[PDB]
């Protein structure tokens, strides 16, 4: 049991994983309200 | 609001950062507009929606 800490104290990759995936796709939701599509800005204003 | 050219909508407050003095507004990741300085008194203000 002592090891263990050792091993942590100094590998959290699958729970590293979850959270990244869900911030790049959050982060590329945002960044296509600035995208055209064939207009002339991607400002309604 | 509309400063000199940015138009938005917000709640203005006054900030703690520092721009270099010829940068008019700051952006976030995601590029949103989060922060401008008033012209006539040169002063940053925070936007938060
Ligand atoms: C824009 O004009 C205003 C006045 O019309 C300036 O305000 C002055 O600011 C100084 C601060 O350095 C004060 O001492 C004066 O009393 C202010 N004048 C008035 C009438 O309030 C403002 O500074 C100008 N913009 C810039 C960038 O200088």
């Amino acid at each position: 049991i002592g090891k263990i800490q050792d091993s942590l104290s100094s590998a959290l990759g699958k729970l590293q994983d979850v959270v990244n995936h869900n911030a790049q796709a959050l982060n590329t939701l945002v960044k296509q309200l600035s995208s055209k599509f064939g207009a002339i800005s991607s400002v309604l204003n | 609001f509309n400063f000199n050219g940015l138009t938005g909508t917000g709640v203005l407050t006054e900030s703690n950062k520092k721009f270099l003095p010829f940068q008019q507004f700051g952006r976030d990741i995601a590029d949103t507009t989060d922060a401008v300085r008033d012209p006539q008194t040169l002063e940053i203000l925070d936007i938060t929606p």
